[PDB]
């Protein structure tokens, strides 16, 4: 839904995204190809299947060429300092794609806008959206933008001959965020079953060796192990065939 | 690279003139925004060719020339007593925001 | 826009002329300003500029020995430079402005520095 | 007539706290987690969702949040004996110390922290359970393992009278220091 969205937000306007209750397989995206790059802090590119946060941001606007590479942890440059501030200490993985083929358009697409100017730098994340006429000069402009004030926002206007430097670059920021219980995880692997071998099993959450037989014991709907009177493992449910 | 122009163009007084503006595809035919400039010896280095189609505030209208692929042009019609100057370019390289100038165009004029 | 820049001359490598853009027409606080140099028979190089949140760019020459500043208010406006070589050789202007976006049109008289 | 729709959680009860709530709008048990404005009276950043006398509606919830149920048909309290499936399980890490009620009657109980002895039967199922504290017969039920105790003199507890009150005791404060 983030990635094949077919309407973005802009960069003035930066999306942020709670995602909870998922099996967020991260490598079915990461060994897609489809992306100019896949820049990962703090995790590894792969490597993350195995790893259970709390909830993912997914950020998703356009930039062009060079601000692709803006986007990094710490840096500065027009997005970075008055558009999308990340930090220094940023764990995610930023995602950019070129649309040029699909978004860029004849005569311009003038849809898209960044801020122009403004007096400071945003704090790491922050949201800045204020749309008050850019202020300068020596007096409250009122609205007229005289000497030295200007409108704070300027549109793109994807001409599809643009170079590389003003195509529109789709890009996508995933930060991971951990406070409570982890709601959001990669996917785990479940191999073959066999039987009536000594194996060394390990159903999702209670390991151990055994030799896994088919029984005619009858659980209840929700019960999941089966136990002996001295308190050690002797029925399991195959959760995936129950 | 450079912007690159010829150091000398020659002509009459009320008739027009198109100081070139050459670089390669590197820039040029990469973004949509150049800046020319024009500058008396000695006065401050002024703008001229900012937005192809539009130029400053107050300059005079024989100004705006245009961009053709791989150069821009300022075509300036009637060369007045006052059209004597130096010509100097300007954009963004395609890298690590490096803004390039140009070499210099020297509008003589006969004697 | 008085842009009177001020301590500019002849000077050999070591040395760090506090150039004093006076900001009385127009301001160098929290707004965008830039610092630039013509050779002689040349154009201009684009040494430094200092945004509305402080920040800072140099070009190649000039990256990690040049260094811009300023009082607070619009009193002036500095940049300093080190380890200075015989390329340098250039008078310095101010440019008010900011990069290619906000083109530079208010200028300093023309301070005479020649580095060599 | 399923006067009683839902719960109410939540630690300040409004804005400023998130605060689960458990509804039955005659669609389905509509859970969320958003920081409610909440009504005196019923019947915002959220971070969870989910969307689907003869009724005993037994409910059983503790802290992450957990909940157990059991429906069964009945025709005031009716005694007898029934277990509580875990139907569902909550991972929202809320801090919850009141709740409240959506509109028959209904009861509040409060657990505590007690050993108990359940009777599984052949099928898993829960037949009979034995307070382990609540009388010296259930005490001794318990140590034994056992439903059913033969005639006997068992042994279950220590009997320890506690401390009621401290006492310090020192020599008479006398040799005072010459301050003055
Ligand atoms: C788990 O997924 C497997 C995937 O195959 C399901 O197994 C199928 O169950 C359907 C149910 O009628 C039948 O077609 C077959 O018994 C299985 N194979 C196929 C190809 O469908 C299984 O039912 C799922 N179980 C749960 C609890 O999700
Ligand atoms: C020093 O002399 C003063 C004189 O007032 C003492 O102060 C009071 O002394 C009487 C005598 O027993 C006490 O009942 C009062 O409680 C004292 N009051 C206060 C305010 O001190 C004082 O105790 C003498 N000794 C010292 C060490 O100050
Ligand atoms: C119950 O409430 C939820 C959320 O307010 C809503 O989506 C659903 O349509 C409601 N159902 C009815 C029958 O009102
Ligand atoms: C939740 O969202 C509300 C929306 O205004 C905001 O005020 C509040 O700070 C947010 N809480 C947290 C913990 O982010
Ligand atoms: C939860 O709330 C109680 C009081 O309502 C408080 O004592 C406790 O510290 C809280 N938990 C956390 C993690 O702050
Ligand atoms: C166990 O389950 C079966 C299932 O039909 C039921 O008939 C029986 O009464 C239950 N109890 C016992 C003790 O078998």
């Amino acid at each position: 839904e983030v990635f094949n969205a077919t309407r973005f937000a802009s960069v003035y306007a930066w999306n942020r995204k709670r995602i909870s209750n998922c099996v967020a397989d991260y490598s079915v995206l990461y060994n897609s190809a489809s992306f100019s790059t896949f820049k990962c802090y703090g995790v590894s590119p792969t490597k993350l299947n195995d790893l259970c946060f709390t909830n993912v941001y997914a950020d998703s606007f356009v930039i062009r060429g060079d601000e692709v590479r803006q986007i990094a942890p710490g840096q500065t440059g027009k997005i970075a300092d008055y558009n999308y501030k990340l930090p220094d200490d940023f764990t995610g993985c930023v995602i950019a794609w070129n649309s040029n083929n699909l978004d860029s358009k004849v005569g311009g697409n003038y849809n898209y806008l960044y801020r122009l100017f403004r007096k400071s730098n945003l704090k790491p994340f922050e949201r800045d959206i204020s749309t008050e006429i850019y202020q300068a000069g020596s007096t409250p402009c009122n609205g007229v933008e005289g000497f030295n004030c200007y409108f704070p926002l300027q549109s793109y206007g994807f001409q599809p001959t643009n170079g590389v430097g003003y195509q529109p670059y789709r890009v996508v920021v995933l930060s991971f965020e951990l406070l409570a219980p982890a709601t959001v995880c990669g996917p785990k692997k479940s191999t073959n079953l066999v039987k009536n071998k000594c194996v060394n099993f390990n159903f999702n959450g209670l390991t151990g060796t055994g030799v896994l037989t088919e029984s005619n014991k009858k659980f209840l709907p929700f019960q999941q192990f089966g136990r002996d009177i001295a308190d050690t493992t002797d029925a399991v449910r195959d959760p995936q065939t129950l | 690279s450079a912007l690159t122009q010829p150091p000398s163009a020659s002509g009459s007084p009320g008739q027009s003139v198109t100081i070139s503006c050459t670089g390669t595809s590197s820039d040029v035919g990469g973004y949509k925004y150049v800046s020319w400039y024009q500058q008396h010896p000695g006065k401050a280095p002024k703008l001229m060719i900012y937005e192809v189609s539009k130029r400053p505030s107050g300059v005079p209208d024989r100004f705006s020339g245009s961009k053709s692929g791989n150069t821009a042009s300022l075509t300036v019609s009637g060369l007045q007593a006052e059209d004597e100057a130096d010509y100097y370019c300007s954009s963004y390289e395609g890298s690590n925001n490096f803004v390039v100038f140009g070499g210099g165009t020297k509008l003589t004029v006969l004697g | 826009v008085q842009l009177v820049e001020s301590g500019g001359g002849l000077i050999q490598p070591g040395g760090s002329l506090r150039l004093s853009c006076a900001a009385s027409g127009f301001t160098v606080s929290s707004n965008y300003m830039s610092w630039v140099r013509q050779a002689p028979g040349k154009g201009l190089e684009w040494v430094s500029v200092i945004y509305s949140g402080g920040s800072t760019y140099y070009a190649d020459s000039v990256k990690g020995r040049f260094t811009i500043s300023r009082d607070n208010s619009k009193n002036t406006l500095y940049l300093q430079m080190n380890s200075l070589r015989a390329e340098d050789t250039a008078v310095y202007y101010c440019a008010r402005g900011e990069g290619w976006e906000l083109p530079y049109d208010y200028w300093g008289q023309g301070t005479l520095v020649t580095v060599s | 007539s399923n006067i009683i729709r839902g719960w109410i959680f939540g630690t300040t009860l409004d804005s400023k706290t998130q605060s689960l709530l458990i509804v039955n709008n005659a669609t389905n048990v509509v859970i969320k987690v958003c920081e409610f404005q909440f009504c005196n009276d019923p019947f915002n950043n959220c971070t969870f969702e989910y969307v689907s006398f003869k009724n005993l509606r037994e409910f059983v919830f503790k802290n992450y949040f957990k909940i157990y149920s059991k429906h069964t048909p009945i025709n005031d309290l009716p005694q007898g004996f029934s277990a509580l499936e875990p139907l569902v399980d909550l991972p929202i890490g809320i801090n919850i110390t009141r709740f409240q009620t959506l509109l028959a009657a209904y009861y509040v109980g409060y657990l505590q922290p007690r050993t108990f002895l359940l009777k599984y039967n052949e099928n898993g199922t829960i037949t009979d359970a034995v307070d382990c504290a609540l009388d010296p017969l259930s005490e001794t039920k318990c140590t034994l393992k056992s439903f059913t105790v033969e005639k006997g003199i068992y042994q279950t507890s220590n009997f320890r009278v506690q401390p009621t009150e401290s006492i310090v005791r020192f020599p008479n404060i006398t040799n005072l220091c010459p301050f003055g």
